[PDB]
DNA sequence: ACACACTTGACTAGGGTG
DNA sequence: ACTGTGTACTAAATTTCTCTCCTGG
DNA sequence: CCAGGAGAGAAATTTAGTACACAGATATCCACCCTAGTCAAGTGTGT
DNA sequence: ACACACTTGACTAGGGTG
DNA sequence: ACTGTGTACTAAATTTCTCTCCTGG
DNA sequence: CCAGGAGAGAAATTTAGTACACAGATATCCACCCTAGTCAAGTGTGT
């Protein structure tokens, strides 16, 4: 069964609609696996469609669509592992994707149809272990999000609702990366003054995230985050002053000396001005780490005799740090 | 072809199916052939000359690896000095890409003023290792390996091939057609990812367009434009006019107005 | 009719036939039958193609060598760009074997992409049987234009004339430095470091990104009806029209005639003028 | 810094620099202070100087000699043209010594008309003395053209193109006929049977009738001032421009300019790229 | 100039005073060097083949010779058959004008069929002469002979010229810088007299124009157009618009509108 | 004195009425020559002015320069011979006619300014004895019957008169022919059928002014007015029938041959339905005309067994002619 | 048992396209 | 002191007309 | 019953807008690769 | 009267433009 | 079986703005 | 007393519209005319 001809779209949403059927596909295809390729083949033809002209996508669909998006993956994973159907969800993925940002896609007539508790059918797939879902999932995220403003703010709540729950007790939450992200494209785009409400919300979870362990997984893109955080927003780094410092870990590990490595690609952005209160218990630390217990603090704690501009404020401002050098 | 394609490279169990082969079919090519400072994202990257046992003559080859993705760009001298190493770096920043902050070690040809006076005419923050920091060893010497490798299992076969496609063929199979983790990407894959757009606030809107360009010229005839109505894509050369006939072309383009 | 002898004998144009006495039909008609008045003014109208490939994927590649530098040392240079995205991948030294072309494509491969199909000229280094061999032996087709018609490669001309004032403006200045680099330099900055229309990307990213997208498709190439035309041989022979009667088997863009040697030929539309 | 001398190490785009970061026009500037860049591309916008004279009513005979298939010999005809109609005169059998060119243009003037002025290239048969001392004797001025430069004699090079095939026309026909009287059956067919252009009217007429006119005036080439413009040498030596320092006498198109010899030539101006 | 274009050409005593000289001197230049079937409107011809004096070998003076007007075109040959009684008539005739009568006398060269098969092909009336018809002679003989004298008063004077310049200059002096009668006219000017325009009856009117039309290029630059205004002159060529700065210029031109 | 500036007409038409001066110039030059050198000045810049601009001929000026000419030539001329002044009239000639034919001369005004009386100071002009004004009044004529209409009639009969007046008795008027080519242009301007005025006094006066004797001064013109008159006219052929045969010379003469001459150019539009009725009046003096007192007549009346369709005539309808036709 | 009836070969020559 | 140009060839406008056959005089 | 008349060819007929090539001319060399012929080393017969 | 001082020339040589 | 093209260079539109300084709230 | 506001630069900054040249490469010949020197017939010294 297939087609292009009368051009009308209800014979269109027809042949949308009439994948109304639904497989369970654990491990049974023996019946009649020919309505399986015939589907595949069905949507390839409804894409290229979808790229071939201008009116396909008015309202008698829009619903449709949302709910066949809901109908063909909306449900549990078992809590490095991949997908058999995977190349059917990755065409209602990509089918869906590009219906997204059609051009003919009008906000206002969606706005009734996109929903909050779909968006939440949707969040929660990010704790699947599929790293490729877990690509298209972030990318569809980014579209909504950067294509509704209610939705908008609402979303950002939920998730630091989620980033509660997770960072205040053992979360094996595995997909977290992905809006450390979609953070990072917004922290960016913002104009202060503004609303605390962020950089509240910041130093209320996100640098006390840090207690956290494992931090291989999410530690490059965080540090992304902090430094997007900082520029221009960056005035607002004279309070992040001792804060990694009291969160700093307590035994001997890799994860201290990533942290360091961490700390030295984030002295950049000093200024003088705020920088008098601080040098002081930068050093409080940094001098008075040598009693820690790696055999590597014998040169890890002497890293900032040798920049360019810090050699220079250690050359600049030194009417208070001179006795406190190790001459 | 697979089994060609695998006697053509030699690669391992991972890659294989993707083109084709079941799970079996894997492990059954693998019996074919049997037993044969922080991650700082984009460009911040890092280097090192190698030796290497020779034919006859030992080849000393440098190369650079990136530190984000783990991209691998090198070549293959006899001599060593520091007008080497400067047309080394210089072919690999041809290759990927522009760096910002260049590591090494102290050997004589990083030490000359010459090259000096070449990092300092490209902007380019040039630090110093701590020589003898095997710290990180085991994972340049995890790519460095890899190569010593490939190139063995390459010319043990067919050795009369010249000394250089050896090289060409082992980075081409080194990165276009490998995953270490379950990244379940390429390494030049992932270094060339363009990158997410940054969403602005208060503005949620999106630029896509160009609108008409009267269009002409399909086929044989000059006379008046038809109305040129949207482009959805767009090249060096064509642009994707949809014609009225519902049907799609490509053409070197006549107008540009607004949007 | 001494209209129609007049112009017989004569050969006037048809505006002086009109003021002899007959209508402007006739006198067109009469134009055009004056065989010899039809094969000597050359005259060209035929529908121009600019159709140097189709490139609806990537990688449909094309491939040429060229002479640099010859102060002292000729400078041999291999180049190969795209044509969906033109980028270019360029290694010389001196030689010419065909060993040197094929590791020149397979130097190429390693810089971007991997292509599918291939086409150069008439060929020598590129004719040679090891070469296909090598090209069968990685999946490839492989394609020759016509001899003797420098404007079929148009694209790759055009790149090289750009690589060559490049490096001409790097060797004005600087006089010195060694052309391995003053080479790998022309060649990241005609990458990375320009735009070409309000299509307004730098060739690399445009040729990274839009993969992403599905292929349209057109086949089926149909409607075959002959002609018949008198134009011109194609060995550079500029003279008078060369006629031949007719086309064997139409194409797009080309053409097929027998010249009097029965033998087939495919001539350009470039190159034609059309009769009864 | 990075925006401003990053053109002095590899010559990019001026979009490419704005794009890094740097400003709008002033790369505008930038790409207005690199000798190399502007000894390097090739560009004429120059106006396009054009301009033959004629003013007069039909008194400027540029005539110049040319060349002829052989059937199994050479044939030289030569051919002087006027300027304000188009009329042709043209002689041939097969020498092109002075004293036949003298007796062409001695007989191509009982056929109308004695001119007044007279214009041709450096050929040699022109350079003789003894054709001087005949012009001279009948009261004409003489001019030549800068050396190596065809397009200079643009109307009559084009009418000779219009003669020969015309000429190959007859011939394909009656291929026996003697050739030489179908030479004065094409000069009968250019000048009475052939309406010229729009102006529409036949050369001969056009020769004739206007004479009752009399003559507008134009006069004082005047307002001098220099410039400066690095070329090329004008000697088919096609390589990078060329470039000097500046007018001693600049003319209406031409150029008065000096080679590092110290000596002086007219450069005309389609080989200049100016820079102030 | 007088006495040296009277020596160069050297025609007569008329038509001289009007480069310069008075009544008297006119008289004083002939006093210098000491040596000097019906009227057929336009184009009914007749013709003649004429002997020489053999400066050692007699030339076959073979010329035509207008009724209407006057005027002569003749040439220079060795034998006297229809082929080349041919090539000088076709000569005659790439000189002004195209005949349709010809009545030279019943001469072999005339018999020919080879004649005849040209001048069928030419749509050209053959009518000849009644053979020894001397009634028409005084006057074909006084255009003969006086291109003999002429000839004889080049060539007495300066015996080293080619016998082809003699001819080429005989003409010019004599078509173009002599008066037959009180006409005042040239043999030329008056038989290419640009003949009035007949006058219609009730369409009283004129038209005498080619409508405006744009205009650009005076000098240096690429714009659009000004104007348009008429146009007073044309030729192949320019075509004489006055400019807007009251003034005139030439252009080889734009535009051609309807008038 | 000389000018090109404020750019008024005022200042122009100064200059032009200027001229108002007169000189006498039978043999007296000497008394101030430059006045006349500087007036062939002024009137060669006022041509170029003319041939300059567009708006240059408004109506002040119109009766002016009709009057300038009129004081200029209007004069009498003593009954081959030149002008001394000659250039000067050559001059104020060539500037009237391109002031005639000058685009912006609207006719509608000039209409009242153009005069009978004044034509009539023009047209005698032609009895003068210079060839040269004989031709430029030649075409000024003709530029003006080409641009008028109520003195187009006029000055046909206006010279009609003439005609009767010339052809009666023996004035040697001597400036006919350039009427004669006024009438060519003027007869082939027609479209019969129409008034017959025109072919009645043709054979009024036109033929019978073959009664008139040296004829070889306007032979030609009038051979081509007759063939003018004729086509298509020609019909009109009928009553051409024995006009020059009455009109026939009685002695003997060149005159006869050369009107022969005439004879023979004429048989060339011969139509065989009124042919019937002519060829035999035709022999009745050609075959009948070898009685002639010339030596030449021995060949002269037998010129017709020689064309083509003459011949071909004198075998097509021979069932009337053929026993005259001597055998 | 070695002289000849039988092969390659190498190795020119020549041609064709850029 | 000095400088490109004229014709051929084909699609498209545009302008005649032209019978079809409608209309109320 | 039919003079102006939309009007769909239609036909006809003008106009508009690009391409081409006149220029002094050929021979000769060069880097390469393929096919076709020509002496120069190798092996089975007869008694 | 037979020993040398004075032109062309002829006659080479070479170059420049088409 | 098979087919020209991309950049440089300058005048001209056109679109920011911009003080001048007028106006009546 | 001064915010919108013609408005004349103005400045700035975009766009439009043509030209150019990548192609395998030089040497060698030819028709002609001019300028510059080189012995070779013709004529001037010393008696
Ligand atoms: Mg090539
Ligand atoms: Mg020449
Ligand atoms: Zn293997
Ligand atoms: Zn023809
Ligand atoms: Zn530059």
């Amino acid at each position: 069964i297939r087609d292009v001809p009368a051009d009308q779209e209800k014979l269109f949403i027809q042949k949308l609609r009439q994948c109304c059927v639904l497989f369970d596909f654990v491990s049974d295809p023996l019946s009649d696996l020919k309505w399986k390729e015939v589907k595949r083949a069905a949507l390839s033809e409804m894409v290229e469609y979808i790229t071939h002209n201008r009116n396909v996508i008015t309202e008698p669909i829009y619903p449709e669509v949302v709910h066949m998006f809901a109908v063909n993956m909306f449900r549990t994973l078992p809590p490095p592992t991949l997908e058999a159907a995977w190349p059917h969800l990755q065409l209602v993925y990509e089918f869906f994707l590009r219906f997204l940002e059609s051009p003919d896609f009008q906000p206002n007539i969606a706005k009734k149809y996109i929903d909050q508790k779909f968006v939440l059918q949707l969040l929660e797939l990010f704790d699947s272990e599929d790293p490729r879902e877990r690509d298209f999932l972030k990318t569809t995220l980014h579209r909504i999000y950067g294509k509704f403003l209610g939705l908008r703010a609402y979303i950002r709540k939920q998730i630091n609702n989620i980033f509660y729950r997770f960072i205040y007790e053992t979360e094996h939450h595995n997909g977290i990366a992905e809006l450390l992200e979609i953070l990072g494209s917004i922290i960016n785009g913002f104009a202060l003054p503004l609303k605390e409400e962020h950089k509240i919300f910041l130093l209320k979870v996100l640098l006390p995230l840090h207690k956290v362990k494992s931090l291989s997984v999410y530690h490059p893109q965080l540090a992304y985050c902090v430094v997007q955080f900082l520029e221009k927003d960056s005035t607002l780094t004279e309070p992040v002053v001792m804060a990694l410092l009291k969160y700093w870990p307590k035994t001997h590990s890799p994860k201290e000396v990533m942290f360091l490595n961490e700390l030295e690609e984030i002295l950049d952005v000093i200024e003088p001005s705020e920088f008098v209160k601080i040098m002081e218990p930068l050093f409080r630390q940094l001098a008075k780490c040598v009693s820690s217990p790696h055999f590597q603090v014998a040169e890890r704690a002497l890293y900032y005799w040798n920049n360019e501009y810090i050699m220079s404020l250690i050359s600049d401002n030194a009417a208070k740090i001179l006795p406190i050098m190790f001459p | 072809s697979p089994a060609e394609l695998h006697s053509f490279t030699h690669c391992g169990q991972t890659a294989l199916t993707l083109q084709g082969a079941t799970t079996t079919e894997a492990s059954n090519i693998l019996r074919s052939c049997h037993a044969c400072r922080g991650l700082l994202p984009n460009h911040i990257w890092q280097g090192d000359i190698t030796h290497f046992k020779y034919k006859n003559t030992l080849y000393r080859l440098h190369v650079w690896v990136d530190t984000f993705s783990g991209a691998i760009s090198a070549t293959q001298k006899r001599k060593e000095t520091s007008s080497e190493a400067i047309s080394s770096l210089l072919q690999a920043i041809a290759y990927l890409g522009k760096p910002s902050y260049i590591n090494t070690d102290n050997g004589p040809a990083y030490i000359s003023q010459d090259f000096l006076n070449m990092c300092t005419s490209l902007a380019i923050r040039h630090t110093t290792h701590v020589p003898y920091n095997p710290t990180s060893s085991g994972l340049v010497q995890r790519s460095n390996g890899i190569l010593k490798t490939l190139l063995y299992k390459y010319f043990t076969d067919k050795p009369d091939l010249p000394m250089d496609n050896a090289l060409s063929i082992a980075l081409w199979t080194i990165n276009h057609l490998n995953v270490l983790t379950n990244c379940h990407k390429t390494r030049w894959q992932l270094h060339h990812s363009p990158r997410l757009q940054p969403i602005p606030e208060t503005r949620s809107l999106s630029n896509k367009q160009t609108h008409w360009y009267y269009f002409k010229l399909p086929g044989l005839n000059s006379r008046q434009w038809k109305g040129p109505q949207e482009a959805l894509q767009e090249a060096a050369g064509a642009a994707l006019i949809p014609v009225s006939a519902s049907s799609a072309q490509w053409i070197p383009w006549r107008l540009l107005k607004r949007a």
